[PDB]
RNA sequence: UAUCUACUUUAUUCCUCCCUGUACGAAAGGACAAGAGAAAUAAGGCCUACUUCACAAAGCGCCUUCUAAAUGAUAUCAUCUCAACUUAAUACCCACACCCAAGAACAGGGUU
RNA sequence: CCCAUAGUAGGCCUAAAAGCAGCCACCAAUUAAGAAAGCGUUCAAGCUCAACACCUCCCAAACAUAUA
């Protein structure tokens, strides 16, 4: 089944040889052990989590703010554990879940600061030659969360 | 526009998509197939009878003449009981191996005409061929012995 | 091959006959292309394949001598045309704009002064449609018209 | 009675003559090209004369006008080759006030 | 790519019209060339074919190679 080396003999992409799963699962065990040592001995600096709060993914560090487009029905000042964190990164490692991380691994806290309304937000409809002109003004409720801490735990 | 028109009417676009999706697809084999693997017996009986007839044979390249010139050669050899035979070498190459002529297999190719004989007037035939500065004598074979043209000088003389 | 040596004397000398490699991987193929698993796997780029079918003054060899397929003789004939014009056969001369994939003879093509409407646009031929059935390792096939 | 858009200094031909009444044809016939001429138009100028006229502007006046071969494969001959090889824009322009051949105003030139 | 003689200038009609102005037969010789399929001649003579021997100003720019 030999073909001599022409342009179209072989495919143009170079072949990759993926490593065998014995040495590769052993290698993964080495890496997870390293990173778990960095989480034990506290080598990391500040973290960022990607959190699936509400309907969307917020990339988040500690000490910041998120404006959410609905009333959460909590009192201002209440702390909240955001579940559904799906990426956690430090300077030298990340951890990403399939699709979410373990609750025993990462803990993201956030307080409610304020519960506002939005700025007034116009909804106008108009069709020409039809005398069709409606106007509405909508303000959605909003709450602001202050992410207090992303604490990480050695559970690998 | 009517349903029958003089020009080919533009189809609706889903009509045209149906027509394109339901086109004919011919079968393709894995390997292309092209890249895979009476008069004759009249000549056999006739010329095979000429094999047993002749005691002496000769041959030339008798293509180099005119029609009336081949008529002159036909009459001047009609003066003898020698015969001249224009026949395909295509069948004559299996003729020789049938007649056990291994020295005659490298003889019969291209334009040639047999001069089958039992009585040699071939010296006088050479006397006719000496007046025309072409048409050489190709070697013959009397009684399973080959004649070179030097042998035609010796035997014909 | 044989050569005709002359000086007045003219003789013919059989000189330095090559031979094909001992093991075709597909014996009981028909064309020398078919025998070596190259039915769709050559182009105008690869000149080691093209040069074996070319007269030393650039012309093609006839189909009877090479013993090619009819299909592959037209394909090699076309690829050799497309490779002389890309300057990939510089030593097949008898004795400057860079091109490649040129279907037609460069001195024979009228310029497109009125490219048509979008539904009848005169396109520019690139490559040859004899080389449609090559192995495309892309998903989109060869665009033969630019 | 012009508001807006757009715009407002991007060499041909005829006749004559010669070459030549040669080439070519075989006789009848009869070249080209290139050259000299004379015209005409168009384009761009100009006023020495002429003419309308007169510190000037004009024309009827003058000036200038720059695809075809060989060779040759597919298809061993040949073959003009959507076969390959080889061969056949310069010019132009560029740094107060008074008079002006510059000019609607502005601008420009000159003012030794 | 070649390769073309002979009964014969087939009879009748037609000035002669011969394979080729028309009717009819369309047999035959060598190994094989039609009483003839196209040029061609008043008619001829000459040329090929079948068959014998070798076999108002164009209008996206572009781009044929990386895994759907
Ligand atoms: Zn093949």
């Amino acid at each position: 089944g030999y073909v001599p080396k022409t342009s179209l003999s072989s495919p143009p992409w170079p072949e990759v040889v993926l490593p065998d799963p014995v040495e590769e699962t052993r290698h993964h065990a080495e890496v997870v052990k390293k990173v778990n040592e960095m989480i034990v001995t506290g080598q990391y600096g500040r973290l960022f989590a990607v959190v699936h709060f509400a309907s969307r993914q917020w990339k988040v560090t500690s000490e910041d703010l998120i404006l959410i487009g609905n009333e959460l029905d909590l009192a201002c000042g209440e702390r909240i554990r955001l579940e559904k964190v799906l990426l956690v990164g430090a300077d030298n490692f990340t951890l990403l879940g399939k699709p979410l991380l373990g609750k025993d691994l990462v803990r993201v806290e956030a307080t409610v600061i304020e519960k506002t309304e939005s700025w007034p937000r116009i909804i106008m409809r108009f069709r020409k030659r039809k005398n069709f002109k409606k106007k509405r003004i909508v303000t959605t409720p909003q709450t602001v969360l202050r992410i207090n801490s992303i604490e990480i735990a050695p559970c690998l | 526009s009517k349903a029958v028109t003089r020009h080919r009417r533009v189809m609706h676009f889903q009509r045209q998509k149906l027509m394109a999706v339901t086109e004919y697809i011919p079968p393709k084999p894995a390997i292309h197939p092209s890249c895979l693997p009476g008069l004759i017996r009249l000549l056999r009986r006739e010329i095979a009878a000429v094999f047993q007839d002749n005691r002496m044979i000769a041959v030339c390249q008798n293509v180099a003449l005119s029609a009336e010139d081949k008529l002159l050669m036909r009459h001047q050899l009609r003066k003898h009981k020698i015969l001249m035979k224009v026949f395909p070498n295509q069948v004559l190459k299996p003729f020789l191996e049938d007649s056990k002529y291994q020295n005659l297999l490298p003889l019969f190719v291209g334009h040639n005409m047999l001069l089958v004989s039992e009585e040699p007037k071939v010296k006088e035939m050479v006397r006719i061929l000496r007046t025309v500065p072409f048409l050489p004598l190709l070697g013959g074979c009397i009684d399973d012995t080959i004649l070179s043209r030097q042998g035609f000088i010796n035997y014909s003389k | 091959f044989r050569e005709v040596v002359e000086t007045t004397i003219i003789e013919g000398r059989i000189t330095a006959t090559p031979k094909e490699s001992p093991n075709p991987p597909n014996p009981s193929g028909q064309c020398p292309i078919c025998r070596w698993n190259l039915k769709h796997k050559y182009n105008y780029d690869d000149v080691l394949l093209l040069s074996q079918f070319i007269r030393p003054h650039g012309g093609m060899l006839p189909r009877k001598i090479t013993g090619l397929c009819q299909e592959e003789h037209r394909k090699i004939e076309e690829c050799v045309k497309m490779a002389h014009r890309a300057g990939l056969l510089p030593n097949h001369r008898p004795r400057q704009l860079n091109r490649y994939l040129t279907r037609w003879a460069p001195g024979s093509v009228k310029p497109i002064y009125k490219k048509g409407p979008r539904w009848n646009r005169v396109r520019m031929p690139v490559g040859s449609p004899l080389l449609r059935d090559n192995v495309c390792y892309s998903r989109t096939p060869w665009k033969l018209y630019h």
